């Protein structure tokens, strides 16, 4: 009707397998078995070391691919089930809502159209989308059972399929809440909100929300608005429920990212803690009890052994909680849960007044003095190997700065305390030593904008595909960083200053907002929120990541005038060959992060992760030296062309910020770059490499096709280097390259990996 | 008691063997095409001097992370190659990869000055996928690298003096 | 309204949590962390040794519960996806059909009615049922994401919930195929088919089917009937596809269980191998190639890197496979797959003549002679710790019996060969030594009967609840046995001889059929296939397990006149308090086996597993010494009564056949046993304990409420033992017990765990 | 090199320590309420004579699997209790369990003649769940029980005579 039905409507495992092999022929799976064993069945435990086969016949590599498929399935299920739950309640509580994404957006859900072929008109039209994903999830989960897939490649394909389903599941969830709750719909001037551990007014009743599902927090805000309490209660969140709450009310605040959760809970600033689902400290009941804060659990994924009081009156629930007879309750009715939370936080504020939670000065002094500076105890349990013992001894001798420096490097996991015989509360000792800095952590972040406007696509489409806009930089993912939260700030700041399109989501968006420049501005305060070069965009929560894929799709449909209906392979190939983009999950930790990367990769966008990302076991790495791996068709005539490694990798882990920033620029190169675009992209890659690495890349000429590609300011020394250092045949007098480039340049090179797109 | 830097890094039954500095040195000496792999921790404790002393014995260096900056600032960049740790692992286990000089793969990989948890996974990639031809990967770093073939035991940072004494003995033995 | 809607229609995670707590307050979760670490997120790898919490806050026990939840979710997905796949194919290839289970069954789908509240009329009416399961699967999977549930107990409830969904998914899948393909509908005289490594006629083209999805095998049989090839081609299967195929054709045969798979494939008897999904050797392409047998893959769960030739002509596929330019193909169209397999096996049968696959006499000799009798290589890699080296040296010295003995103990996993530097094909060396016995493996098994008939429920209902039929013994599950395949045969034999109702499924049913008694008869040949005491019944494949649940539900509905519509908790409580039953998965292995046990446990039925079952990490064990754990309500007045441990455990692993058989009898006691029923059950428990353990249980008097409960033949001696060894007040002259029993016998005692059933 | 009977049974970082027969015997001797746990493998190689000799020192025996038959056949059943290994583990980790004589729990559990992979999981249960009060679990069997606190190394079945010399030394040290 509205478009011809493409070849892959609601695909199953094999429907897009041939596209996956195009990806994997180039970026072959790479495996690092964090666990060289398998525990999944009673034939085990099987030792797979060195490439052996398990008792079921499954070889080591295929088990690694099976493992990441399971991780992707857990992530995909988390996003899909989040969307399903939200829809189920919106339809029951508020009712069906026509999907109106604004005048500046025609394609409501590019991913939905792209994968299912459906043009959704009402929220109820997403039910068949969810029915398809849930059926697919059970199909692929069946595949991880013992005695199923034996090819590691076909498992990767299954993982890629789960990733694609995750990108669809993310999209269904965000549009559903955007529409039901009238969140921003591409607002380039979205309001800015306060963020940080030190941005909370401790003088007011403080309600803390943790999780990802906003439905319960919507009832909190609506209850507060109904009884005129927005100036009286301080509502803040940790993790994505915070982003979705401030999208609903710019009067709320954000405490911080996952790494901050434990430290804020322990501070005892919160009088009541309302949790929903996903990325919540699994010991939150113990932690909340410790600070005399009632816990309200609102989602059946996480009940914590608490009584289900959904059918009890709010009066009776409050009585139970204020009395302390129960330390928390389950309220699966979000309307009721919002009333209880708001009424309860006012009563508890008074009751908890005066309480002390962090060590006193004397307690602090005792802890650092009793520390035995063990050679290998707490440092060995710490995922970052922080020098806790030495810091303790320094503080015992009057120097607390070593301990204070650990606060931002710590990810708030609590493993150190459990191997310490002295029972020192290390997490609290670090916090105490850093109180001044914690209290000064006061940033400003733009609220989640959601989709990219079709107008923005019309503006950036051509210069993005040409390369003159040097790429979309997507800083997303969890906060299991190797070296603190400032790295993602420096990344976003570096690339926005170079006029990239910088978008952020989830914890990354939060952590980038914590730092201020010499003018005391955060990135969100300094730069506009348009989807345009030189702008900073908070796309939103983790589910909002689907808007990035949507932006790349809208380019293919709006600028390139390609059909998207059930046409995944064609668009993915277009994005891979023409849309300069790179994802960055510097602290990737969760299963959701693995499924997000999978769905980003399948649609043709590379992703860098941090050094913890090796623990996912699998990566997708190219061999820039293998000529046959870099052949692309010219769709005009069908000829095969050997291209530069652009992008060189599909999913790669870097070790340091200084390595990662040049790598991100490198992964924005695309074979269809014109001279001016390649020059813009190469200028930044060469300068960023020289700035952070102190030397130009050993193989930079690979991205030079003609003289018009070299950065203008140093075009002549670059020409000299090519000749004298790379043995290129160059006429320096004429400023002309005679021989050396990997290929000739042609503005009309119709790059494609798909035989079906060849015209002659 | 061998303590892995991450107590939870108990990967499987084939656990790296404690080796003397002399034995680690001789394994580099005996290799036909050894490769020294350094990471971001080489930029501390004058550890790059030890890496340069090794390189100056005719051994190529893979400068992972941003360690190439330290080699640039030190004035030794010959036979030193910028490369990512991840792509390096994929390359070493690829029998068709002809190395940084184009002459072939490497039969011995030695890690030094590397972030523990990523270098460990780098070592586990080689142990599990570089099997034919076999590539031997060893650690001369301050950590017990349970994923290495041969390694030192854990030397805490407050005992970095002792680590340097052993690392110097490795250099003497090459 | 055929029935009033009960309180738990299409239940979510919290809707049956209170029932789970009733189970778990009595049978508390027990944990043995096979792995003490967690690798699921980059904050890891976390050491949880000794009860520590991970980097996400989750403590050791809650991680163990999460692990078993993932396992159950994988098993639940396998059954649900199998049914969805079959239904979609059936509705497209054959169309919709009315669910007609025959005039001997009124409740077509007891579990569907019990859980969803739906009374299905057509196959298409299972679509909303699958929609429900699949939605729930995604909800609970969401719960296993980092930073979710923190209570180990609530995760166990999520696993129980997944287990219930699995029992529903099993019922859907099987009803669908029973109805779509007219499989037996409770046939007490269902046909017998040949089974075993040695029942195959090697002189005919041999097609081997492996997996669980029978749809491609239906097309094979159908194609063979249409072309008059049923007497010219030998069609046999391994694992459940073999059961479902013989349910369609009594002309097919069954090679055997999972443990036999690798050995049969390595034998090279098969000219063509057609696989579908689940329990297939993941290296089956390698193994097929080695024997020059083309592989036909028919399901997207398992493609093995093969080219998808679903759209190619059957002619072109055969040409490719015959010519050898591809070792196999994927064909997702089952009609085409069947045609190719049948046409191809006739061609390959001729091309494969003259091949030799197992070691020759001389090769066998060189292998056993070159073995170094390593102290700790192959034996350490073997899951059963088999004495391969010592067996090899014995053969080198001229004694092959040690090696031959290993064939049945071996579970065909192949781990031993990979640690042998001498490169001895250990699996094939054991096979060669046992060739005579392998070729003599010719058993007889009754075909999968599927559902229990309503008339059978009415015949056994009262004697089962009162106890005079001493229980349902359900031998099911995989073949990762500790000590060979005869154990399950001996359990089935012992209980049928004692007039239990003995039902079997999957690999268990297969393995029990390989043995013959002194008169040369298999259990399925000697005993009737009626659902009745003293009968042996092959319910069917692993999805057919749901018919066991269904039988217990029908006892509550037909014999006790309870409503089942969306009334799960009341029916489960009924089964736990009155239906003497016990499952046995002596070789439990798969994720499907964990979800089966979970769904069986949730409806109130205990399960014993083999010693490998500790590797699931979690069990459900009672504390018979804790009085407050065994309190039930007398529904007559709401009073609380302490009951004997009956059943003592919910999910428990035993180590040896000799421990397991007395345990199973013990786990059939129920608080509502009458005097005659308890007497029947206690006679067997005491005699079985003496037979297999050489001594009566230390605490057997716990099951004695009155003298009438005592076994008749030794009543006077038991009364003396009660008086002089247990200190009970017993009048030996009057032959009457005065004091000692745990509780007074009261025929009207209405035992229930549910407050809402108090009148 | 300590070889677990199942090479994949690398459970975590806290691995059973190798102990002399005399040290294993003294641990039973020093225990206030020790328990000998035997399995089906006690019915072989005259191993039940050692169990009985241990029992006759005043130590209760938990006869798991069907091991009770060998005690009945041997004529030694005093202070020998029939029980499943599974329920025994759950009971030992339960501080409120008053044991087989009703006087209290056991502070030391020693395994002998048990099926490896089930006995190992029985040991892992106690190691991880019987922490307060701490119950020490040791192995005097022929296997290297990585999940025990203290254990012998692996002794092959063809070297059973060696295992019996070591076990006999345990008995003499109680
Ligand atoms: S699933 Fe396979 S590799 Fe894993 S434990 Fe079972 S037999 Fe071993
Ligand atoms: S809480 Fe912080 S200091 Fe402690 S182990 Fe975790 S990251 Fe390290
Ligand atoms: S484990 Fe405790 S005593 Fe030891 S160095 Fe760490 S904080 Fe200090
Ligand atoms: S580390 Fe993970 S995959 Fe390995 S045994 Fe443990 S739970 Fe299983
Ligand atoms: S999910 Fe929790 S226990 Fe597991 S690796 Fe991650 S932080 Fe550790
Ligand atoms: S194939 Fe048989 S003998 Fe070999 S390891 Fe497996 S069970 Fe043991
Ligand atoms: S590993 Fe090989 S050589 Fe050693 S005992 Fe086993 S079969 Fe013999
Ligand atoms: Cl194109
Ligand atoms: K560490
Ligand atoms: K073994």
């Amino acid at each position: 009707e509205w478009e011809p039905m493409g070849p892959t409507p609601m695909p199953g495992i094999v429907d897009l397998r041939d596209w996956d092999y195009k990806l994997m022929d180039r970026y072959k799976p790479f495996y690092a078995p964090y666990c060289e064993m398998c525990c999944f069945c009673t034939f085990g435990k099987c030792d797979l070391t060195g490439g052996k086969k398990g008792a079921c016949g499954l070889d080591m590599t295929a088990q690694q691919a099976r493992f990441v498929t399971i991780a992707c399935l857990i992530g995909c299920s988390a996003h899909t089930a989040h969307g399903r739950h939200m829809l189920n309640e919106i339809l029951h509580i508020y009712g069906d809502r026509e999907i109106d994404m604004g005048t500046g957006i025609n394609i409501e859900a590019p991913l939905t159209r792209l994968i299912t072929g459906i043009k959704p008109k009402r929220l109820s039209d997403f039910i068949p989308v969810l029915d398809y994903i849930e059926e697919q999830i059970a199909q692929v989960m069946d595949s991880v059972h013992t005695g199923q897939e034996g090819s590691n490649i076909d498992y990767e394909s299954k993982a890629f399929h789960v990733g694609m389903l995750d990108s669809l599941g993310k999209e269904v969830a965000d549009i559903v809440q955007i529409v039901a709750f009238d969140l921003p719909k591409g607002d380039p001037d979205a309001p800015l909100v306060e963020i940080g551990m030190g941005c909370i007014d401790e003088t007011k009743p403080m309600l803390l929300v943790i999780g990802h599902n906003v439905v319960p927090s919507v009832s909190v805000i609506d209850y507060m608005r109904e009884h005129d309490l927005e100036d009286k209660i301080e509502v803040a969140g940790i993790c994505c429920t915070a982003i979705d709450t401030t999208r609903y009310s710019d009067r709320a605040k954000i405490v911080g990212s996952i790494g901050r959760q434990l430290r804020f809970v322990r501070s005892g600033i919160a009088d009541v803690i309302m949790v929903d689902e996903q990325c919540i400290r699994a010991d939150i009941l113990e932690q909340a009890k410790r600070t005399h804060a009632p816990l309200i659990a609102t989602n059946d994924k996480a009940l914590y052994g608490l009584v289900d009081r959904t059918d009890d009156s709010a009066d009776d629930i409050i009585t139970i909680l204020v009395s302390g007879k129960e330390p928390g309750v389950v309220i699966l009715d979000p309307v009721k849960a919002g009333e209880v939370a708001v009424r309860l936080v006012q009563i508890m504020h008074e009751k908890r007044k005066g309480l002390v939670h962090l060590p006193t000065d004397e307690e602090f002094k005792e802890y650092v003095e009793m520390c035995q500076n063990c050679d290998a105890n707490c440092v060995i349990a710490c995922p970052q190997g922080l020098p806790i013992g030495e810091a303790n001894k320094a503080a015992a001798a009057g120097n607390i700065e070593p301990l204070a420096e650990l606060f931002d490097l710590c990810v708030g996991c609590g493993r150190c305390e459990q191997v310490c015989k002295k029972h020192i509360p290390i997490v609290d000792v670090i916090h105490k030593a850093a109180l001044p800095l914690v209290r000064a952590e006061k940033g400003m972040i733009r609220v989640g904008r959601g989709p990219v406007l079709d107008t923005e696509i019309r503006n950036v489409g051509a210069p993005l595909v040409l390369g003159t806009i040097p790429g979309i930089i997507a800083i997303v993912g969890c906060g299991n960083y190797p070296n603190g939260t400032k790295d993602v700030y420096i990344m976003a700041k570096e690339f926005v200053e170079r006029k990239y399109i910088v978008v952020l989501t989830g914890c990354g968006a939060m952590d980038a907002a914590l730092y201020r420049d010499e003018d005391g501005k955060t990135l969100y305060e300094k730069y506009p929120g348009d989807f345009d070069g030189g702008c900073i965009v908070n796309i939103g929560s983790c589910v909002s990541n689907a808007h990035i894929h949507d932006a790349a799709i809208k380019v293919a449909s709006i600028f390139a005038r390609r059909n998207i209906r059930a046409n995944y392979a064609e668009i993915a190939d277009y994005i891979l060959n023409r849309v300069g983009a790179c994802g960055m999950a510097w602290g990737a930790m969760s299963q959701k992060a693995a499924s997000i990367a999978s769905g980003v990769n399948r649609i043709g966008i590379p992703v860098v992760i941090g050094p913890h990302g090796w623990k996912y076991r699998r990566a997708y790495l190219g061999r820039k030296d293998v000529d046959r791996d870099w052949m692309v068709y010219d769709a005009r005539d069908g000829s095969k062309v050997r291209i530069e490694p652009a992008p060189e990798h599909l999913l790669v882990a870097a070790d340091t910020l200084e390595e990662a920033i040049p790598l991100m620029a490198r992964l924005c190169f695309r074979p269809t770059d014109n001279s001016m675009g390649r020059q813009v992209k190469l200028t930044h890659y060469m300068d960023l490499s020289m700035k952070y690495l102190g030397k130009y890349p050993d193989d930079w000429p690979v991205f030079v096709r003609t003289e018009a590609d070299l950065p203008l300011a140093k075009k002549e020394e670059y020409l000299r280097i090519l000749k004298e250092d790379y043995g290129w045949d160059v006429d320096l007098e004429a400023k002309k390259i005679i021989s050396g480039p990997i290929r000739k340049f042609d503005v009309s090179f119709d790059a494609t990996n798909l035989e079906q797109l060849i015209r002659e | 008691m061998n303590i892995p830097f991450d107590i939870g890094n108990i990967s499987g039954p084939e656990m790296g063997r404690i080796a003397t500095p002399e034995a680690l040195g001789r394994a580099i000496k005996n290799a036909k095409r050894p490769l020294l792999v350094v990471g971001s921790e080489i930029l501390e404790d004058g550890l790059i001097d030890r890496a340069i002393a090794i390189g100056k014995k005719g051994i190529p260096i893979a400068a992972t992370a941003h360690s190439i900056k330290g080699f640039v600032d030190a004035g030794y960049t010959d036979n030193v190659y910028m490369v990512g740790l991840h792509e390096l692992a994929n390359n070493i286990k690829s029998p068709d990869w002809m190395g940084f000089d184009g002459k072939g793969g490497y039969d011995l990989v030695a890690v030094l000055g590397g972030i523990y948890y990523s270098t460990s996974q780098f070592l586990i990639s080689i142990k599990n996928c570089a099997t034919d031809p076999l590539v031997r990967a060893i650690s001369i770093d301050r950590y017990y690298h349970i994923a290495a073939r041969m390694t030192f035991d854990n030397i805490s940072r407050k005992r970095t003096d002792e680590f340097k004494e052993m690392l110097d003995r490795v250099v003497q033995s090459i």
